[PDB]
RNA sequence: GCUUGACUGCGAGCGUGACGGCGCGAGCAGGUGCGAAAGCAGGUCAUAGUGAUCCGGUGGUUCUGAAUGGAAGGGCCAUC
RNA sequence: UGAGCCUUGAUGUGUAGGAUAGGUGGGAGGCUUUGAAGUGUGGACGCCAGUCUGCAUGGAGCCGACCUUGAAAUACCACCCUUUAAUGUUUGAUGUUCUAACGUUGACCCGUAAUCCGGGUUGCGGACAGUGUCUGGUGGGUAGUUUGACUGGGGCGGUCU
RNA sequence: GUUUAUUAAAAACACAGCACUGUGCAAACACGAAAGUGGACGUAUACGGUGUGACGCCUGCCCGGUGCCGGAAGGUUAAUU
RNA sequence: UUUUGUAUAAUGGGUCAGCGACUUAUAUUCUGUAGCAAGGUUAACCGAAUAGGGGAGCCGAAGGGAAACCGAGUCUUAACUGGGCGUUAAGUUGCAGGGUAUAGACCCGAAACCCGGUGAUCUAGCCAUGGGCAGGUUGAAGGUUGGGUAACACUAACUGGAGGACCGAACCGACUAAUGUUGAAAAAUUAGCGGAUGACUUGUGGCUGGGGGUGAAAGGCCAAUCAAACCGGGAGAUAGCU
RNA sequence: AGGGUGACAGCCCCGUACACAAAAAUGCACAUGCUGUGAGCUCGAUGAGUAGGGCGGGACACGUGGUAUCCUGUCUGAAUA
RNA sequence: UAAGGUGAUAUGAACCGUUAUAACCGGCGAUUUCCGAAUGGGGAAACCCAGUGUGUUUCGACACACUAUCAUUAACUGAAUCCAUAGGUUAAUGAGGCGAACCGGGGGAACUGAAACAUCUAAGUACCCCGAGGAAAAGAAAUCAACCGAGAUUCCCCCAG
C-alpha cells in the first residue's frame, strides 16, 4: 500500500512522503492513528495540501523576501543623532529605535525589530558592523554613521 | 449469514470433481472476517463481517464511501 | 557360393466365413537378386505363433486450416 | 543469517620492466593546508613481490614522453568487461521482543431491576490461534456400486482364443 | 435385575468390581453447515470410550504383521514457484 | 395357458352382467393409390381464411474422393493390362396402410431408489410433576447392660429396625400346560408360575423423527407396519420375467 | 340459432335477426385544464479492485480436450481513445 | 320492471301488493357478530384476560374509540463517556397473509437409460425456497459477419438431427 505520512515514523520517513507499506500496517495502525492517510488521488493534494495550500500560500513570498531587502544600497548615506565625546567614542548608546525611525525617510517599509542591531551599541564615530532583518536566513544590510554629537 | 456486507459475496455451489470425475456437491465459502475498520470521518470504530476482497475494496474506495453505498442498500452496520 | 523378392503399387479370378474378416492367387507396372539361359524369387514344406474399435503417441504428407496469411488440431499414408 | 541492484572504494603478475600493461576516447603533469611525502601497524587480499586500506603524530613533497616496450602510465575525465568488499535497499529462513489486527466460554461499567447480545474500560494471549480458497495424507465414519459364463442342479474343481 | 410387544427369558444383555486408554477445561467426546447445547453450573478420587464382568488363587511366552505412541540424519513427496 | 408333450393329480376361472389391453403424436422407410412430373412441394406467416398468397426451404435430376479437387467420370498408383464406386433406371407431394425410431408406446404387476412432508395419544429412552405397594417374617449396623484387657480386643441379654432381604395379595410381569387357532380375543382364557421398598410400578404433561431416533442390545421398538416408518409426490420407476 | 309446450311447431310460448335504451357508477380511448418531470443548443465527460490472469468449480450443444467465449469461490490485477 | 309476490327441500300459516316505495333485476350506498395475517396480551381456532383515554350513571356499573410486529422518515429524549453514539418514547407513511397457472431467481435428487456400472444419462427435470407482474424475464451491440455487409430484445418456421 502506497501512502504519504502525517508525522515522521521510525523506520520510514517523515512528514509527508509517498511510501509502500504493508496493507495490515496502514490498515490497522498508520492510519487508526495519525501517523498516516493514503494516496486516494485527493491527497495527493489535500493532505498534499499542507505542501500545497502551503505552495499556494508559500509560493509568492519567496520573491517578497528579495524586494523587501534589495534597496537598502540606494542611499549607503545615513546619520542619526547622539551624544558623542572624545577619542571618537560614544557617550550614550544606539538601541535598535534609534535606526528604526531615522530611516522612516527612505521611504520603504522598515521597522525596530526587523532591524537588528548587534550586542555593541555602537559607541565609536567609525564603522562598527551592522545587519538588516528583513528575512530570518538571508542577512540584509544595516550601517549608519552615528552624528558625532 | 455467510454474506460480506461490503461485495455481497455468499456460498455459493458447486461440484468437488474426483480423478474419476465422480461429482459431488460443495460449496464455496467467501474469506469472511469480522474487521474493526476506522471511520474518522466519524472518530469512531465500524465492525463489518466482510470478505478478504471486500477488505481490498475499503482500502481502495475508502470505508467512506463504502458505508455511503451500505447504507444506501439497508445493511445496518 | 552369391545375395535381400522377408520388394512397392495393383490384381483376372477362386476359396472360406452370418458379419467383422481370414486365406489362395496367375498376370500387370516399377525397381532388384540369383542364374550362361530357360527361368525362380511379393518370406520360411504347409497347416498354430494371435487382439476389433475407441483413445492417444511417433514419423511422413503444405489434403484441410472457423475474417485473412500462418499455426494449432483434424485428415490421409506408414508404424507404436 | 541467503541473492539481484542507483552508485561508488577494492579486482586486472605471457614478459619486456624502474615493477602487478582489460581496453577507446578526453589529454599533457593529478593530489597536498575540510592536509603531501616519510615511520610503527589495524584487520583484509596476495603468485610471496605488494597492491589498497583504519589510525597516531605528521607538515612542504611520492606522481609521464620517461630509454625501452605488439600496450604509456591510476596524471586528471568517461561509458565499460573478468573480479570482489558495503549499505539506504528488495524480498528468504530462524530466534527474540513488541502491539495495533484477531481472539478471550477473565474482571469491571452501561445499555438493563437481563449469567443472551452488543458497546466501553481493563487484563491475558497475540500475528500465534482460528476461519476461507487451494493442496498432499488419512478416511466402511458415510454413500454409490461391482463381485462372469459354461456346468447331466448349483457350488468346489476344471474350462473359455 | 434386563431382553426378541405377537413361537426364543436363556448359558444372552446388564451388573458391582477390574484394567487399558483418552481427556488440563473454551476438556475429551457428542448433537449441530453454524450459533450454540449437552458433557457439567462437574475439573483427573472427575469425565468419555473400550474390554472384562462379584469374590478367591491368578493372569504365563511373543511387538515379525496390523494399529497406537514416540523418534528423527537420510530417501520418496502435493499445491506453489 | 404353458409346453417336447397335458383328461391330466400343471396354471387360471364359483356364475351373470358391465368394463378391461397394439393407441396417439412426430420423424423415417417400403407398399398401394391419387396428383403433378425433370421437376415435385411448400413451412411459419399474410389473409381477399379449408380459397388465394407465401418457394424461406426440403427432396430429386451426378457422382467419385478422407479432402482440396475433378466431374460422366472419379478415386487409387509414378502409371495402370487395370481394379473399386459410379454413368446405361423419374422423381416428388399428398391420402391410406405395413415396419422402424423417439416418446409409458400392447395392458396389468414388483421388491425397491429418491424428494418433501406427517407422526412418540402404541412402544423405547429420558425430563418434570403427582400417586401406589394388604398382611406376615427375618432381625444387619448401631445402642445399652452383664462379662473381659493396664487401657483397646472382646462375649450372652435386651434394644434397634438394615436390606436391588424372605413368604405373600393389590400392582407389574409372562416359565409351563391345556383350550382356542373362520377364536369371546389380529396373541387371549383357564389352572398353575415370577417379581412384589425397588435398577419397582403407575397417572398427567413434556422432549427425542427416519439412515434419523431410542435401545440393561433382541436388529428390539418408533400408532396391530421396521435390516430403514407412514403419507404424498418423482411415477405409467424399471421389469431380457409371469 | 336454439329451448320449451300432453308425440316431431318458422307462424302456441320463451326467444332469434333487426331496431332501441341508463338515473348511478365505472373501464378503454380522445380533447382540454391544474400540478409536478425536462427538452433544444454549445462544449466537455465516457462506468477499476473492473477487464485480464493463476487456482478450484460452473455455464456455453461443446464431458479440458488443441478449447476460444460467459459466470465466479479464492489469490491477484491493467490500459484507460 | 311489475301483477303478482313472502329463496329451497315444502307443503301450510299470517300477510304485502295490483298504475306504483309488493316482489324481482341493476348501480351507488348502509349494516356487516366471532375466528382467521388477526394486529391490545395470551390460547387447546372461533375462547380467556386486560390497559389507556373520552363520554355516560340512579353509583350497581355502561357505550364507543385507541393500544401488535417490522421497516422508513420525523420529533422529543437519552448511557457507559465531555462531545457524541447506541438505546428509549411518540407520531406519520407503508408492509404483513391468501391465491390456479404462467415468469424470474436461490438450492437440487434418484429411479431410469447405458441392455452390469462409476464418466455420461435421467435433468437443471421433480421437489423445496425467495420475489414479482399482468405478463414476467430480456433488450438498444465491448453483437454477428467476412473485406460484401447486417443493424437492440422476444416468439414462429427453416437451417439440421
Ligand atoms: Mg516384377
Ligand atoms: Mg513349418
Ligand atoms: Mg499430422
Ligand atoms: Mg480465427
Ligand atoms: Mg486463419
Ligand atoms: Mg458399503
Ligand atoms: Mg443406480
Ligand atoms: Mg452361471
Ligand atoms: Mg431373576
Ligand atoms: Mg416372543
Ligand atoms: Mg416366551
Ligand atoms: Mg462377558
Ligand atoms: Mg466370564
Ligand atoms: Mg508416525
Ligand atoms: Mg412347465
Ligand atoms: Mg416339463
Ligand atoms: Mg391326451
Ligand atoms: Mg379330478
Ligand atoms: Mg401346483
Ligand atoms: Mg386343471
Ligand atoms: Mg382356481
Ligand atoms: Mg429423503
Ligand atoms: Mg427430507
Ligand atoms: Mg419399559
Ligand atoms: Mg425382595
Ligand atoms: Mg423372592
Ligand atoms: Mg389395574
Ligand atoms: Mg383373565
Ligand atoms: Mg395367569
Ligand atoms: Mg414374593
Ligand atoms: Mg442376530
Ligand atoms: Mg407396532
Ligand atoms: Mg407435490
Ligand atoms: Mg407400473
Ligand atoms: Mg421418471
Ligand atoms: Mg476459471
Ligand atoms: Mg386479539
Ligand atoms: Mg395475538
Ligand atoms: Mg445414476
Ligand atoms: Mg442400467
Ligand atoms: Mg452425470
Amino acid at each position: 500500500m502506497q501512502v504519504i505520512l502525517l508525522d515522521k515514523v521510525a523506520n520510514l520517513g517523515s512528514l509527508g512522503d509517498q511510501v509502500n507499506v504493508k496493507a495490515g500496517y496502514a490498515r490497522n495502525f498508520l492510519v487508526p492513528q495519525g501517523k498516516a492517510v493514503p494516496a486516494t488521488k485527493k491527497n495527493i493534494e489535500f493532505f498534499e495540501a499542507r505542501r500545497a495550500e502551503l505552495e499556494a500560500k508559500l509560493a509568492e513570498v519567496l520573491a517578497a523576501a528579495n524586494a523587501r531587502a534589495e534597496k537598502i544600497n540606494a542611499l549607503e548615506t545615513v546619520t542619526i543623532a547622539s551624544k558623542a565625546g572624545d577619542e571618537g567614542k560614544l557617550f550614550g548608546s544606539i538601541g535598535t529605535r534609534d535606526i528604526a525611525d531615522a530611516v522612516t525617510a527612505a521611504g520603504v517599509e522598515v521597522a525596530k525589530s526587523e532591524v537588528r542591531l548587534p550586542n555593541g551599541v555602537l559607541r565609536t564615530t567609525g564603522e562598527h558592523e551592522v545587519s538588516f532583518q528583513v528575512h530570518s536566513e538571508v542577512f540584509a544590510k544595516v550601517i549608519v554613521n552615528v552624528v558625532a554629537e | 449469514s455467510r454474506v460480506c456486507q461490503v461485495t455481497g459475496k455468499r456460498p455459493v455451489t458447486g461440484n468437488n470433481r474426483s480423478h474419476a470425475l465422480n461429482a459431488t456437491k460443495r460449496r464455496f465459502l467467501p474469506n469472511l472476517h469480522s474487521h474493526r475498520f476506522w471511520v474518522e470521518s466519524e472518530k469512531r470504530f465500524v465492525t463489518l463481517r466482510v470478505s478478504a476482497k471486500g477488505m481490498r475494496v475499503i482500502d481502495k474506495k475508502g470505508i467512506d464511501t463504502v458505508l455511503a453505498e451500505l447504507r444506501a442498500r439497508g445493511e445496518k452496520y
